[PDB]
């Protein structure tokens, strides 16, 4: 079929942006946060793969959660995270943030940030070195690859 | 009320711009250089109360210059009687009154 | 002569910007009454024909009023393509 | 690399050079060729405007020279 | 025939902001001792489109305590504006012919700051307010002596007509004649363009994303897109006034091509200075150009009134 | 007549951008997605509160010395008259009163913002 | 008759001028007077008055910048009205629309003398001047001989304006 | 008088009669004062381009002048009045009777 | 030159409305054909209403704005 020659390509084109053009907000909460600067700088300048910090929530596709959430701080990350507009994604980074780690018995301590917010990689360590970051950055790359809306929008 | 230190000192501070007949830059003239011209010059020291009856004249050809009422009405009036005779079609305006003519240097 | 001295070395020391502006303002107010060339400006601007000018009726007493552009008489540009 | 820069500097380049010769192309294309003329002042625009008349074509550009005096 | 000049001059300059961009984020990042994009194509020829596109199909968001009506206009009037100080640049020859150009650059480059007024207050948060008055106190430092500088340089023009002064350096650049006056020019264009180090409004450190903090998606692309057009166009202003490329109007590609060289410099200038300077504060900025510029300028506006009839140098036009 | 095409032209691409900006992506619009953004936590007064002007004189001024840019901006037509030492004269003493207004602001520290 | 440019470019200006008239939110006022300024500007150039358009646009266009900053400091009033957003406001502002309305409709088609005297249309183009010289602007040296006519006009304009300085720096001060 | 005269006059008396109605802020007011002086110019330079009257040709700059120093004169007093209210209301000018 | 041929357009300009009024205006009651509105005798300037008043709205649109809108 024409049509679903033409939203197939559509789908690749808009994937193909989306994913080269990758906007992490400006966010950081704990030891993890130094990986992610070491992220972008000289070394494995992350700025090369289109990747830019922008402080605002609304000039921002994804969420980094690099360090331990704790229970005074989750309105804020989820109140930063409904700010984004939409398509957004999540990238969990730390033991911290994936199910709490070092401190997944404290009083003070959500027990990872999917009960929060949901998330689309989970890039484990403590810290995460800045190339399995990359990784997971290119992970969700490749995921947002197989994304197909316009496909699924034709088939309804 | 007015101390005409102009007049007894000669120092003229503003009766340079008071009229538009009196020493543009470049020798520009005004639009009505010669209405007002006639009719300053009709009017000079008669006085107020003299001027305004025996140079009526002069000041009305002036206004008509100003504000060229007289020549709007006669326009119009001109006008309106040529809508009205194509209207009902016995009128044919010529050539060169549409776009027709051959214009010349 | 010495007051004038440490308050104009004190002056360069702390505000350089303002002893050249006033320098330099000073320099714009005097030097144009001392120039010779204030006048040749004048006369540059004199010699622009801006409008057009008008012939006089010659009244047969009139010697200095060329009869011609290309006559002798009447005011002469020389001075301004030597310059 | 520093040499990989110069891509991006020549395609910003290429793309401020289209508007400058695009307009002197257009000019030259609906002025005759000749350059379009410049009309600061009335008296320019009072030479324009008699050009476009004693065309015969009612356009400005096209000059007649002494092949109109008999 | 003048609808394909209009969009011969619109379509080509934003191609160039899209590329300046890629060109900006290449050179900051080389002179930080790191690559920048060279993966979204060869070179990173492509990331400017991918940027585009991402932005033009992202989700706008209409914030819930803002004006709508400002709030969708500023970003339309920021763009046209900047799209609309191009008409009348001789590149050797404008698109718009205009007596007094430098004056019309002066109102519409003095109209585009209600842009980011109206965007900041109509967004109704409190760092959009004050990257909005932080726009006021920056237009209010360097208007004055933007104008008066503008004045003392064009009186060796002796007109308003940007293509006049094509004619004035036949010889020699006027660069040569009043540097004083070009620094203190180049300094005022940083300021007006809300660049680094004068880059207040958008405060990223200072105010996380300054007037523009609630703009997403299509609307905040078009501001970005109106910032870089305006420090093209700056700086091809400069290049025209100070840096006069010699016109043969038998080969205007000549000119055209001198011209586009000398905008790049000054715009890869405007790059290299935000990769080596702290951002200055803003009431330090209101007393650099009032304090400093405006003195020297007053003096030299004065110097340059009296040398042309000190010299007889005065300027033919009317 | 061609710049008021040009006007137009610019304002209908801005105005389509904008359009396409707003109808071409899929709108997800909820009450906390479109609350005002102050970094995580909600913003304690409202944003149309009274926000102080500390350089209040210096915008008061700044009114004068603009209209002053209007009275030397015929500046280069007037170099061209015939009486220039009345001109230069009349140049001169417009900038000289345009810097002693500024010094007079200056000394009795008018130019300091509030505190 | 002729495109109608003058007569809707007054028309506009009118406009905004009943939109600032209507007393609304300050920040609206003046973007009302801002639309004003450049239609105002725009009636000029369509006069040969390039210059006194384009210095007029440009004196409001700081002048509102000021006020818009004045306006945010002590004029806030924390839900801003806009034309709509009050029965007074909106109601000037549609007795101004309809009193304007009303005013062309009885000058246009007919021809009614209202205050003064009287009008009956026939596009501002009628009045012009057809004088053809010059290789100068007319506007422009009349301007220009303000620095050497205009004397003692540059005398009281500057003392004038520097007895402002003085003048607002002496309010201001308080105590 | 054409129509564009007429719609210039009209502006004036719109700016004239919205100074005298009186609302709340007193910058409302500034701003009809400033639409008067922007009326006032427009018609001073229409009359002053269509007559020719080429001296005349300063006098609307120089009424642009004083229509600043009105205006930062306005502008200074709502200073000082906001200072004692913390609000430009006119309403708290009413210490003084008649 | 200019002077010249401008006196002779003008003259032919007023000329042709004259004997265009002469028609238009035949059975209007007690229309004066040619009638000044000045009471002096002298050579007045038209006012461009004078000259294309009878004409079409591209010429008269030329005649007023050609020069400013010239860009
Ligand atoms: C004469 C009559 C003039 C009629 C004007 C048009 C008719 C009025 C309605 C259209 C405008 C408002 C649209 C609207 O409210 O949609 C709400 C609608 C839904 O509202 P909502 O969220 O349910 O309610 C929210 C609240 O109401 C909260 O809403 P809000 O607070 O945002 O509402 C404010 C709005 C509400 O409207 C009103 O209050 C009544 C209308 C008064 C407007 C006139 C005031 C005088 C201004 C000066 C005159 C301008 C020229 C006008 C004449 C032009 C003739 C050709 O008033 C305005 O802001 C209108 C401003 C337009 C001025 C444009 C000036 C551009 C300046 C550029 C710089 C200068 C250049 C040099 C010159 O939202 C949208 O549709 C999406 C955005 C729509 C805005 C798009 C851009 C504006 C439309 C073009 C306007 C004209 C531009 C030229
Ligand atoms: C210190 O970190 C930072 C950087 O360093 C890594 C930056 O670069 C940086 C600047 C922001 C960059 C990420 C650049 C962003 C690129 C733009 C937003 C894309 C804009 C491109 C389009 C909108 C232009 C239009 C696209 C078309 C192809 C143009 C033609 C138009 C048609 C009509 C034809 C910031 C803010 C920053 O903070
Ligand atoms: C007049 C025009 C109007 C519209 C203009 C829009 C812009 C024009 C379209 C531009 C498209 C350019 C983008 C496509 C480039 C693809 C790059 C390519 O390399 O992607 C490959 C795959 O390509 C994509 O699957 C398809 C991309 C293109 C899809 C079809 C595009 C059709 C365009 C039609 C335009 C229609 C416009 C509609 C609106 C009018 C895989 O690369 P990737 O895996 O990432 O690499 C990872 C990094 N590595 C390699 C180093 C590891
Ligand atoms: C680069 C600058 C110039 C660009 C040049 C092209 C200009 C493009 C135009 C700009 C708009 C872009 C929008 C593209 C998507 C279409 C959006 C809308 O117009 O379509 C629907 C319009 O349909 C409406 O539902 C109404 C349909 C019918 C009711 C009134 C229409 C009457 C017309 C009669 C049609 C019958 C056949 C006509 C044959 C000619 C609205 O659906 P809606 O969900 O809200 O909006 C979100 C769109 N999503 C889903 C893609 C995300
Ligand atoms: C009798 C009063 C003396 C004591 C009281 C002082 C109060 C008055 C303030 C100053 C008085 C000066 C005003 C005199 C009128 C100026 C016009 C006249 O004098 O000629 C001018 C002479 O101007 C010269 O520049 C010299 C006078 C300028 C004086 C400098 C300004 C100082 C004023 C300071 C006091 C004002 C208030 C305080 C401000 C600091 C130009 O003439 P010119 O161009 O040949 O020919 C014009 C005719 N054309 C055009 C057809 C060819
Ligand atoms: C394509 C389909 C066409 C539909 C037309 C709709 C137009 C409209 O007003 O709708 C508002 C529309 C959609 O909003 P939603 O309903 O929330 O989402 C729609 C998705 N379902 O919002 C917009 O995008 C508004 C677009 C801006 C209007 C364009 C015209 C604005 C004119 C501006 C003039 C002033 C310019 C200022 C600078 C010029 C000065 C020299
Ligand atoms: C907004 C203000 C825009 C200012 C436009 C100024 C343009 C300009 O200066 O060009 C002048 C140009 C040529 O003059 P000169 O070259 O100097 O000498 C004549 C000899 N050739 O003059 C013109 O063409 C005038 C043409 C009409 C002026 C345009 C008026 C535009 C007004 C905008 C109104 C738009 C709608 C109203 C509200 C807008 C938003 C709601
Ligand atoms: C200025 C530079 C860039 C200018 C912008 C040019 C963009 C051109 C490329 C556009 C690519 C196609 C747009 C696809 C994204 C649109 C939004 C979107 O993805 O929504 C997908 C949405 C999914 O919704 P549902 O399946 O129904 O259920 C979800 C609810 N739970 O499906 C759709 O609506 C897709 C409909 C087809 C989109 C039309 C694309 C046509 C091309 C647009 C060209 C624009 C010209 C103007
Ligand atoms: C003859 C022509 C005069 C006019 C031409 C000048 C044009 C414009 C120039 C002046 C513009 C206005 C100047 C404003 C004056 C400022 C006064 C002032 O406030 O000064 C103090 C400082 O004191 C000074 O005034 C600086 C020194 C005194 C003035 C500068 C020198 C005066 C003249 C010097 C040059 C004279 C000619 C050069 C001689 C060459 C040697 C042979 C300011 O410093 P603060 O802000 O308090 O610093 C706080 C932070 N630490
Ligand atoms: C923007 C670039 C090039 C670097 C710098 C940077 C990031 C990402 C995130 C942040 C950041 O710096 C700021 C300021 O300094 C710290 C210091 C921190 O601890 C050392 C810390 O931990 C949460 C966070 C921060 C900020 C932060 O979140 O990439
Ligand atoms: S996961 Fe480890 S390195 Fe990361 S924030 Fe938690 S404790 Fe620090």
């Amino acid at each position: 079929s024409r049509g679903e020659y033409v939203v197939a390509k559509l789908d690749d084109l808009v994937n193909w942006a989306r994913r080269s053009s990758l906007w992490p907000m400006t966010f950081g909460l704990a030891c993890c946060a130094v990986e992610m600067m070491h992220m972008a700088a000289p070394r494995y300048d992350m700025d090369r793969f289109g990747v830019v910090f922008r402080a605002s929530p609304r000039q921002s596709d994804v969420m980094i959660v690099a360090g331990t959430l704790t229970n005074k701080m989750a309105p804020a990350l989820r109140k930063v995270y409904d700010q984004m507009p939409e398509p957004r994604y999540v990238v969990s980074m730390g033991s911290c943030a994936n199910g709490g780690g070092y401190y997944h018995y404290s009083y003070s301590v959500v027990r990872g940030c999917d009960r929060i917010v949901p998330v689309d990689i989970y890039v484990p360590g403590c810290p995460p070195t800045a190339e399995a970051l990359l990784y997971g950055i290119l992970q969700l790359q490749r995921k947002i690859k197989r994304e197909k809306r316009l496909r699924i929008w034709y088939r309804r | 009320p007015f101390f005409d230190v102009q007049k007894r000192l000669g120092l003229d501070l503003d009766r340079w711009m008071t009229i538009q007949s009196a020493e543009q830059p470049h020798k520009i003239p005004g639009r009505c250089h010669a209405f007002e011209k006639e009719w300053i010059e009709c009017a000079h020291g008669i006085g107020g109360i003299r001027a305004e009856k025996e140079c009526k004249i002069e000041f009305d050809d002036f206004v008509e210059c100003l504000l060229r009422q007289k020549t709007m009405k006669r326009l119009s009036a001109i006008k309106r009687q040529r809508d009205k005779l194509i209207k009902e079609g016995k009128y044919t305006p010529p050539p060169h009154h549409l776009g027709k003519e051959d214009p010349r240097p | 002569a010495g007051r004038i001295a440490s308050f104009l070395k004190n002056a360069w020391a702390k505000e350089p910007v303002l002893v050249a502006s006033f320098a330099i303002g000073g320099l714009a107010i005097i030097l144009p009454s001392l120039s010779p060339y204030t006048n040749y400006a004048i006369r540059i601007n004199r010699a622009t024909p801006y409008n057009y000018p008008v012939p006089l009726r010659d009244d047969g007493n009139m010697p200095d009023v060329p009869s011609h552009p290309q006559d002798p008489q009447g005011p002469s540009l020389e001075w301004l393509k030597n310059l | 690399m520093w040499f990989e820069i110069l891509p991006g500097i020549a395609v910003m380049a290429a793309c401020l050079f289209i508007p400058g010769m695009a307009t002197a192309h257009i000019h030259k294309f609906t002025n005759g060729g000749k350059e379009k003329r410049v009309a600061h002042f009335s008296y320019q625009w009072n030479l324009m405007e008699r050009d476009r008349r004693i065309s015969g074509v009612n356009r400005y550009h096209v000059t007649k020279g002494l092949e109109n005096i008999d | 025939m003048f609808m394909i000049n209009i969009l011969s001059l619109i379509i080509p300059i934003l191609l160039a902001v899209a590329f300046l961009t890629l060109v900006e984020r290449k050179v900051l990042g080389y002179m930080q001792l790191r690559k920048g994009p060279n993966v979204v194509g060869p070179y990173g020829l492509l990331q400017p489109i991918a940027d585009a596109l991402k932005l033009f199909t992202k989700e706008p968001l209409r914030p819930a305590t803002s004006s709508i009506s400002m709030f969708i206009i500023a970003p339309i009037l920021a763009l046209s504006l900047a799209l609309t100080m191009w008409v009348p640049l001789p590149m050797p020859y404008p698109l718009i012919n205009m007596n007094l150009g430098v004056l019309f650059m002066l109102a519409m480059s003095s109209l585009a700051v209600y842009s980011i007024l109206w965007s900041g207050w109509a967004s109704n948060s409190k760092y959009a307010l004050i990257g909005a008055l932080r726009a006021v106190a920056q237009t209010i430092s360097y208007e004055v002596t933007l104008a008066i500088i503008l004045l003392s340089v064009l009186l060796m023009n002796g007109s308003y007509t940007l293509s006049t002064l094509i004619t004035t350096q036949e010889h020699i650049w006027m660069i040569f004649t009043s540097w004083p006056l070009a620094m203190m020019w180049f300094i005022s264009t940083l300021a007006e363009t809300n660049r680094a180090p004068f880059d207040l409004t958008e405060g990223e450190s200072e105010l996380v994303s300054g007037f523009n903090v609630e703009y997403a998606a299509g609307p905040f692309a078009m501001f970005f897109m109106a910032e870089y057009a305006n420090i093209i166009m700056m700086n091809a202003f400069t290049a025209i006034l100070f840096l006069g490329a010699s016109h043969d109007p038998h080969t205007p590609e000549l000119y055209t091509i001198n011209f586009v060289l000398k905008t790049l410099a000054l715009t890869i200038t405007f790059l290299w200075i935000r990769a080596s300077y702290p951002r200055f504060r803003y009431d330090q900025l209101m007393h650099l150009l009032w304090k400093s510029f405006l003195p020297l300028t007053l003096a030299l506006c004065m110097w340059h009134i009296s040398l042309p009839i000190m010299t007889a140098s005065i300027p033919p036009q009317s | 007549m061609n710049i008021m095409l040009t006007l137009l032209t610019n304002v209908t691409l801005a105005s389509l951008l904008v359009l396409i900006a707003f109808w071409l992506p899929q709108l997800n619009a909820y009450s906390e997605k479109t609350s005002p953004y102050e970094c995580g936590f909600d913003p304690m007064g409202s944003a149309r509160l009274p926000f102080s002007m500390k350089f209040f004189l210096v915008a008061i001024t700044f009114l004068l010395f603009d209209l002053e840019i209007a009275l030397l901006l015929p500046l280069p037509w007037a170099s061209q008259t015939n009486n220039l030492k009345t001109m230069l004269t009349m140049a001169l003493f417009l900038l000289i009163l345009l810097a002693a207004s500024l010094a007079y602001e200056w000394t009795q520290k008018g130019l300091e913002w509030a505190e | 008759m002729t495109m109608y440019i003058a007569f809707i470019l007054s028309t506009i200006f009118v406009i905004g001028f009943v939109g600032f008239s209507s007393k609304p939110s300050p920040i609206y006022g003046g973007l009302g007077l801002i639309v004003s300024g450049g239609v105002g500007c725009g009636i000029v150039l369509n006069f040969g008055g390039s210059f006194l358009g384009l210095m007029v646009f440009l004196i409001y266009l700081g002048g509102m910048l000021v006020v818009f900053g004045y306006t945010t400091a002590m004029a806030t009033e924390m839900y801003p009205e806009v034309w709509v957003s009050n029965k007074t406001v909106f109601g000037a502002f549609v007795s101004g629309l309809m009193m304007e309305f009303c005013m062309v409709y009885y000058a246009l088609k007919e021809e009614e003398v209202e205050i003064i005297f009287k009008f009956n249309g026939l596009g501002d183009w009628v009045i012009y001047d057809t004088g053809d010289s010059g290789f100068f602007s007319e506007e422009a040296m009349g301007i220009a001989a303000l620095y050497s006519y205009g004397t003692w006009l540059v005398i009281v304009t500057g003392w004038s304006l520097l007895i402002g300085v003085v003048v607002i720096m002496e309010i201001t001060r308080g105590n | 008088m054409p129509l564009v005269y007429m719609n210039i006059i009209m502006a004036f008396a719109i700016a004239l009669a919205g100074l005298l109605m009186y609302r709340s802020h007193l910058m409302s007011s500034l701003l009809c004062l400033e639409g008067m002086m922007l009326s006032l110019f427009i018609m001073s330079t229409l009359i002053i381009l269509n007559t020719h009257f080429t001296l005349a040709n300063m006098m609307p700059i120089i009424l642009l002048v004083f229509a600043a120093c009105e205006a930062a004169l306005g502008l200074s007093l709502l200073v000082m009045v906001s200072n004692t209210y913390g609000t430009d209301y006119v309403q708290n000018l009413n210490l003084l009777q008649c | 030159l200019f002077q010249a041929e401008k006196d002779r357009r003008v003259l032919q300009m007023l000329r042709e409305n004259l004997e265009e009024e002469a028609i238009i205006m035949k059975d209007v009651p007690d229309w004066k054909v040619g009638e000044s509105v000045f009471h002096t005798t002298r050579w007045v300037t038209p006012m461009m209403g004078e000259l294309y008043g009878l004409r079409t709205n591209e010429e008269i649109l030329s005649a007023t704005y050609g020069f400013i809108w010239y860009t």
